[PDB]
Order: C-alpha cells, then sequence, then structure tokens
C-alpha cells in the first residue's frame, strides 16, 4: 500500500477543479485508488486554506494558465513565498490550457522563465546564434504541459502522481448536475442566482425516476434567458441532465424542469 | 521523376504471390484486384526474389559507398562477413565441449545482434525560437536508429587512428565487440542514453 497526498495550487481560474475532476475521472478533497496506490487530491483556492493544506503535503502541482499573457510570465509573490516557506515539500509545473496558444514554441521560453533554468537540481546549457522580487522556482522536480478541458497529457501526469507514491443525497445529485448544465448553458452571473427547489421526486409505474424540479429566479430576464428561445435551452439542460442522471442512478429518470419568479 | 505519378512501386515479394485465393481476405483481394490496373515501375537494380536477400546488409552496403563504387563495397562487406564466420570459427574449434554451445557462427545473425545492440532509443532534436536552439529529448523512430546504429558502426571503422588495417578487419572487429555489448559504438549509445537523462527538463515537449 503507497500512499501519496497531492496538493494543487495555482491561480484562481487556473483549472484546478478542471484537472481534478479530469484525473478522478468524475465531475466532483478526492481520492484515487490503483492497484496498490492511493493518491490525496487536495483542491485548494486560488490566491488560510492553501497554506493549511499544502501544511499536509506529500507533493505539490503548481499549475500556470498559459493562455493568460498577464500571468504566464512570473509566478504570484504569495506563492512564491509558500513554496519557499515549505521548500522541504516537491514541487511539480503544470503549464495548463496549451490548446489556446497559437504558438507552442512560446512554452519553452516560459520554461526558462519559470524554473529559472534549473530544474531537480540539474542546468539548462543552451548556446546561441553568433555569440529582487523572483519571477521563478528553481526547485521543481519535473514539468508538465498539458490542456485540461481537453485531457490531453492528464494520463501521463496520472502515471507520475502515481509513480510518485511513498511508503505508508440523491437530491443534492440532481441539484449539482443542473446546476453544471445552467452553468455551461447560462451566461454571466445569471447560473449563480438559480435557486434550486424539489417539487416530486418519486418512483413511476414502470419503474423510472420521476422528478419535478423548480428553478426559481428574481429577475424576469432571468427567466427569459433561462427558457430560452422557443424553451430551447431548458429543454437542452433538461435532456442533458437526464441523461447524466441516467448514467448515476442507472435507471430511467422522467426529468421535468420549470422556471418561476422568486416573489 | 521520370516517372508519371500513377507509376506505383513493384513489390518483389515472391512467397506473396504463391498465398492461396482462399487465405485472401475481402481488402487483401481487393487491393489485388486494384494491382492489376495500375502501372508498375520497373525493378530497380539491387533487390532480388532470392532466398539470401537481405534488406540490412543492403542498406549497410550502400551506406560504405563512396563515389558510386558499390563493387567495391560489397567486396568489403562479403569480406567482413567472412572474417566474422572465419573468427568465429577459429573459436569454436579451440572452445571446450561446454562453451561450443554458447559460440555463434552465422555471421548473419552477428550482424543483426551487432546493429541490434548499438541501437539508440532516445535522442535530442533541436527546436528553434529566441535565438536559442532549444535541445528536447526526443524518443527516436525506428528507422532514425536503425540509420544511426549503422551509421555509427561506419563512422567508427572509418577513424584515422586505424593505420593501415584495412576495412574488413576493423568492421569485423568492431562488430564482435559490438556483438558482446562492448566498445566504442556501444560507449557512443551509452553517452547518448546519460547525455539525454542530462537534459530531462524538456522532456515533455511532445510537438518537435
Amino acid at each position: 500500500s503507497r500512499v501519496l497526498r497531492v496538493v494543487l495550487l495555482g491561480a484562481p481560474n487556473a483549472g484546478k477543479s478542471t484537472l481534478s475532476n479530469q484525473l478522478l475521472g468524475r465531475k466532483v478533497l478526492g481520492v484515487i485508488t490503483e492497484k496498490e496506490t492511493q493518491v490525496i487530491l487536495l483542491d485548494t483556492p486560488g490566491i488560510e486554506d492553501p497554506w493549511k493544506s499544502m501544511e499536509s503535503a506529500d507533493l505539490v502541482v503548481v499549475l500556470v494558465d498559459v493562455s493568460d499573457k498577464w500571468t504566464r510570465n512570473q509566478l504570484s509573490p504569495q506563492l512564491l513565498r509558500c513554496l519557499t516557506k515549505y521548500s522541504q515539500i516537491p514541487s511539480v509545473l503544470v503549464m495548463n490550457k496549451v490548446d489556446c496558444l497559437k504558438q507552442k514554441s512560446v512554452l519553452l521560453e516560459l520554461t526558462a522563465a519559470l524554473t529559472e533554468g534549473v530544474v531537480n537540481g540539474k542546468k539548462l546549457k543552451m548556446r546561441q546564434a553568433f555569440h529582487p522580487q523572483r519571477i521563478g522556482w528553481p526547485h521543481f522536480k519535473e514539468i508538465f504541459m498539458l490542456s485540461a478541458l481537453s485531457q490531453e497529457d492528464v494520463k501521463t501526469l496520472k502515471q507520475y502522481l502515481l509513480t510518485q507514491a511513498q511508503p505508508g443525497t440523491p437530491e443534492e445529485i440532481c441539484a449539482n448536475i443542473i446546476r453544471e448544465k445552467l452553468l455551461e448553458h447560462l451566461p454571466q452571473e445569471v447560473p449563480y442566482n438559480v435557486q434550486q427547489k424539489t417539487a416530486v421526486w418519486e418512483e413511476g409505474p414502470g419503474g423510472e425516476l420521476v422528478i419535478q424540479q423548480k428553478l426559481l429566479v428574481p429577475k424576469e430576464s432571468y427567466v427569459k434567458l433561462l427558457i430560452g428561445p422557443k424553451g430551447h435551452v431548458i429543454s437542452q439542460i433538461a435532456q442533458e441532465a437526464g441523461h447524466d442522471l441516467m448514467d448515476i442512478f442507472l435507471c430511467d429518470v422522467d426529468i421535468r424542469l420549470s422556471v418561476k419568479l422568486l416573489k | 521523376s521520370r516517372y508519371s505519378p500513377e507509376f506505383k512501386d513493384p513489390l518483389i515479394d515472391k512467397e506473396y504471390y504463391r498465398k492461396p485465393v482462399e487465405e485472401l481476405t475481402e481488402e487483401e483481394k481487393y487491393v489485388r484486384e486494384l494491382k492489376k490496373t495500375q502501372l508498375i515501375k520497373a525493378a530497380p537494380a539491387g533487390k532480388t526474389s532470392s532466398v539470401f536477400e537481405d534488406p540490412v546488409i543492403s542498406k549497410f552496403t550502400n551506406m560504405m559507398m563512396i563515389g558510386g563504387n558499390k563493387v567495391l563495397a560489397r567486396s568489403l562487406m562479403i569480406q567482413t562477413l567472412e572474417a566474422v564466420k572465419r573468427k568465429q570459427f577459429e573459436k569454436y574449434h579451440a572452445a571446450s565441449a561446454e562453451e561450443q554451445a554458447t559460440i555463434e557462427r552465422n555471421p548473419y545473425t552477428i550482424f543483426h545482434q551487432a546493429l541490434k545492440n548499438c541501437e539508440p532509443m532516445i535522442g535530442l532534436v533541436p527546436i528553434l525560437k529566441g535565438g536559442r536552439f532549444y535541445q528536447v529529448p526526443v524518443p527516436l523512430p525506428d528507422r532514425r536508429r536503425r540509420f544511426l546504429a549503422m551509421k555509427w558502426m561506419i563512422t567508427e571503422c572509418r577513424d584515422k587512428k586505424h593505420q593501415r588495417t584495412l576495412m574488413p578487419e576493423k568492421l569485423s572487429h568492431k562488430l564482435l565487440e559490438a556483438f558482446h555489448n562492448q566498445g566504442p559504438v556501444i560507449k557512443r549509445k551509452h553517452d547518448l542514453h546519460k547525455m539525454a537523462e542530462a537534459n530531462r527538463a524538456l522532456a515533455h515537449y511532445r510537438w518537435w
């Protein structure tokens, strides 16, 4: 039995939750059990919780959103303080959202910027044609370049983490799936203002799960956005949600969504 | 090119045509029927339906030619094979009973195993940006490492430190060293495998 505790740190929109969902295999602390290895993912908010999580870290995964031209060129000072206080813990660099780049050769330069030209205690020796606030971190053990959305190279990180192991309610699920679909389909703050209340949750005559949920919103514009043109959007949501529930409960699900204004 | 685009390369394999029609899958049958409508290029001088044909030895011989002198290169290749054979026979005769079971006397087996023992798995490919040609480790394709084994053997045998020792004698000695995982070519493979382990910073660039 081998165990690893991996703390994911990074900028707020670095995709930490995205990588956690892909690596866990489900869109959900996380636990991954494979053969004799157990990996405990600690997903922390972006920059007290990161520090408290890193207190119990066997490994650190430092995320950089390479598509963000503003922050891709440097690590945040708070993050650098965090590794410095916990320099004993091994750290790995993950460059996320590589798919968003026109020019992949860009990552080359960023590596030199982000690792300060040093990795795993080794130097880079690179000649050229002819011929203080820290910005990077020189104690990275390894570097990975991946895209969270497309699952690109995520498996390599999974195997690496596995090898690094050292000696050692249904209604809520339905609401979470509906919230996921609302977030995916609705714009701006609308999905954050939708209140869900269950109207019906029963077993139909044919053994299916009859679900009737009420989506309550404070504004009529939110109602219009939820319903969408000719009721398409909501219908799509319901349909997709039902499919996911059909997989989760392993039974037929008849889900009906209704939109009402908060009085 | 003097051949039009519609011309296709010939297939010299002889046992290929002797497969019974019964075995032929629908896809292979369709391929065979398609081949009848195409033009086929004239078979080049070289490969033949012979049972002694060896494409690896042919490629090694081609890599040894200088200035189109194929007769000399083939002469050197056959001399090297005969030298390896005679050396193995000498070592077999002088060996005791239980060591005669582990002495190889087929020169083709020795040549193929010697080249296989020198193949590198990983190499470095430079990539251009910023004025700095970035050296990233890369898993070499099979064809690439097959070429590199042969090139390293030939360049090792062409060294000027070996004064007046004829090419067949140098080449047979190097081949028999590489057969036993010894010599400078094996060290050249090792000094690439360690020098690519020394640069595993850029080990995940998968778009060379």
